[PDB]
């Protein structure tokens, strides 16, 4: 599952995490036998303006 | 990992348990062991460590506190309840580099719920050479700490004008006791003449309001 | 064990603040440091911690940019520099040592840092009298800075049934309080109440009466 | 809700920091966001929405203006502050069903203080013609907008009787311009000699006074 | 998404009036509108908002009496009524289209309610002449009805130095304004300066020569 979110909300991708972006945009199970990635991407998907 | 308190505060009477619960978002657990502790602060002093690990008490710790749980819940049970015990309690992880501590929870006994003593003071005559002119709604010795003060300037609602402050439970009385100040200056403060406090409270069958005119 | 802090720092905003940690009763070369926030009547945040023996420092990962620890073996001693001082900041700090698997076992005292731009004003006090059983009296202690203030009835003759509230913050940058007492009414005409207020960082001792 | 704008009028020069602050009522944070809006007025153009929400910024908004606050209590940041940024900004709450907006701020670019050009102007023959005479006090290029200007005649001030008109900050000059406009029948314009217009400023180290005799 | 106003209403008071704003670029059924009234030179109030799909109005309360919202979804507009109109009433008012959680979120144009029982009137211009480096000169424009009047020098051959200050209502209902101009003392006798003033509303063209 791949996706961009705000730098802050990384914190909230993890099994039994609470706001906005888990409990409304993507909720990740309890048990989750599985991996997370995140990197920063500021010079790739920001642009002036 | 994202630690959850149960209620911030409780109140039961002296000798009777009382619990709190604590779950953690990831296992605490790791090498067997359990990284859940519990943290005691009485105000005006420094933490103090009550229970390192699940359930190991740390030193100089009575026999009243006890911890108990695993996995992502883990509880504190205190069943002598004693005076000494009110302050805020904290449950804290040390599995991973963040220690994250717990939302806290403050300790108070109960007592019979006792109708408040509403009592109101205008400003005085030095304080409006001042230029501003502070009315003072005070109520004493009255529990629950659940109450509203309203402010009424010639029957008129007001808000984000008044400052209210509380105190700390009596040693003996075990009463809370409330001050709400509202400011304003002199020449707005003279234009109205009818000054009410509204005191909504348990206790009290209606709210309870103190009013006068101003001179 | 024992470890002793810096007492009650104030700094205008953007300043840095050098704070200081003594340890003793142990060897402060085999035990690690965290430093951890709590802002008042708030939870308590884990700042970071240090190794004594090699400078091996980690941060929690909010305030990574604005804190830098340090330690000092010689004197045993752990130091935690705080840089951009702002409102938020204002809060109190405690210097633990590592103890039990608990990564802030041991805790020292604890000190006060507060940021603000205001300076030391001198408190102004006005008497709240009686309303014209049991009667209500008190005074009004409003805009002074900083902590604390030391009110008593009578120069602490009249002590049952007095109510100092907590101090409160107002957006003009100064505190206020009120030190509230009830007395009966028939010494409302007979005996004379007087409030004194101590505010010692402004050397201001003032004695005010309070008449219906 | 009331919204109280601070600093509602601020001069800034080029490539400087700009804060204007505004205070609610209540709290205006709801659904956990935030609700509060950032608006700004050209002259002679509507309101174009800055800030959209606590931070998050409108369509064709450069990144020199920035949103921050929590609660009630909120700022707006120009910090590279250039040339069209002058203008009238103003701070509204969506949080109720009553929309209200900030009293405004005029945002201006700041000179160096400078000494007005004071001249004044008798009124025209074919304006005595038509039974009326004004009078007007002309200050060219001053900065800042502050200053006092009162009409002497024969040594009298007079109150109730003077129009003042005061043109936009030039894009070049930078500096104000002021008009003020004293007007009296022919009958009493006649029935005195010495008219002057006194002004005071910054730039001006004590007031100055133009005056002239009729005829 | 692009707005579109009706222009200049005039009006005695005690009459009514109707404002029509029309919507491109969405299709306006989707967002609510709001109305905005700001007096000139002052802040902006909120008056209420309509619901194309559905005739629901929502009014401040203190201009709940005296507007009325109706919205044309055949024609994709909005129309404001504003009875009983009075001094007070003139000001500039805006259309908007809800958007990002704002309620008056893009704004068309302006539309300006001017009330006042006077009638068309023509300006009156005189030279305010030089008093007998550089001078200053000009002209005065009183007892015109309404705003605006176009003001020029020298048929626009004079622009240094021409500061034409905005207009001022009088106790008697009529606008007062002055255009100024500085020059050198030099061209006081050789070079004519005239001032040229435009007011269509009673269509007067008026070229004065000032002179010393």
């Amino acid at each position: 599952d791949s996706f961009v979110i705000r730098g802050d909300e990384v914190r909230q991708i993890a099994p039994g995490q609470t706001g906005k972006i888990a409990d409304y945009n993507y909720k990740l199970p309890d048990d989750f036998t599985g991996c997370v990635i995140a990197w920063n991407s500021n010079n790739l998907d920001s642009k002036v303006g | 990992i994202v630690l959850t308190q149960s209620p911030a505060s409780l109140a039961v009477s002296l000798g009777q348990r009382a619990t709190i619960s604590c779950r953690a978002s990831e296992s605490v657990d790791n090498y067997g062991i359990s990284f859940m502790n519990w943290f005691q602060q009485t105000p005006g002093q420094p933490p103090k460590l009550l229970i390192y690990g699940s359930s190991n008490q740390g030193s100089g710790v009575p026999a009243r506190f006890s911890g108990s749980g695993s996995g992502t819940d883990f509880s504190l049970n205190i069943h002598p309840m004693e005076e000494d015990d009110t302050a805020m309690y904290f449950c804290q992880q040390s599995k991973e580099v963040p220690y994250t501590f717990g939302g806290g929870t403050k300790l108070e006994i109960k007592r019979t719920v006792a109708a408040p003593s509403v009592f109101i003071f205008p400003p005085s005559d030095e304080q409006l050479k001042s230029g501003t002119a502070s009315v003072v709604c005070l109520l004493n010795n009255f529990y629950p700490r659940e109450a509203k003060v309203q402010w009424k300037v010639d029957n008129a609602l007001q808000s984000g004008n008044s400052q209210e402050s509380v105190t700390e439970q009596d040693s003996k009385d075990s009463t809370y006791s409330l001050s709400s100040t509202l400011t304003l200056s002199k020449a707005d403060y003279e234009k109205h003449k009818v000054y009410a406090c509204e005191v909504t409270h348990q206790g009290l069958s209606s709210p309870v309001t103190k009013s006068f005119n101003r001179g | 064990v024992q470890l002793q802090q810096s007492a009650a720092e104030l700094a205008r905003p953007g300043a840095s603040v050098k704070m200081s940690c003594k340890a003793s009763g142990y060897t402060f070369t085999s035990y690690t440091m965290h430093w951890v926030k709590q802002r008042p009547g708030q939870g308590l945040e884990w700042i970071g911690y240090i190794n004594p023996t090699s400078g091996y420092t980690e941060y929690n990962q909010n305030f990574k940019d604005k804190t830098t620890l340090t330690a000092d073996k010689s004197s045993s001693t752990a130091y935690m520099q705080l840089n951009s001082l702002t409102s938020e900041d204002s809060a109190v700090y405690y210097c633990a040592r590592e103890g039990h698997r608990v990564g802030p076992a041991y805790w020292g005292q604890g000190t006060l840092v507060t940021v603000s731009a205001a300076s030391t004003k001198g408190p102004s006090v006005f008497p709240l009298a009686p309303s014209s059983g049991t009667a209500a009296l008190g005074c009004l202690v409003k805009d002074y800075f900083p902590e604390p203030v030391t009110v008593s009835w009578n120069s602490g003759a009249l002590t049952s049934g007095v109510h100092t509230f907590p101090a409160v913050l107002q957006s003009s940058g100064l505190y206020s309080l009120s030190s509230v007492v009830t007395v009966p009414s028939s010494s409302l005409g007979t005996q004379t109440y007087i409030c004194n207020v101590n505010h010692k960082p402004s050397n201001t001792k003032v004695d005010k009466k309070v008449e219906p």
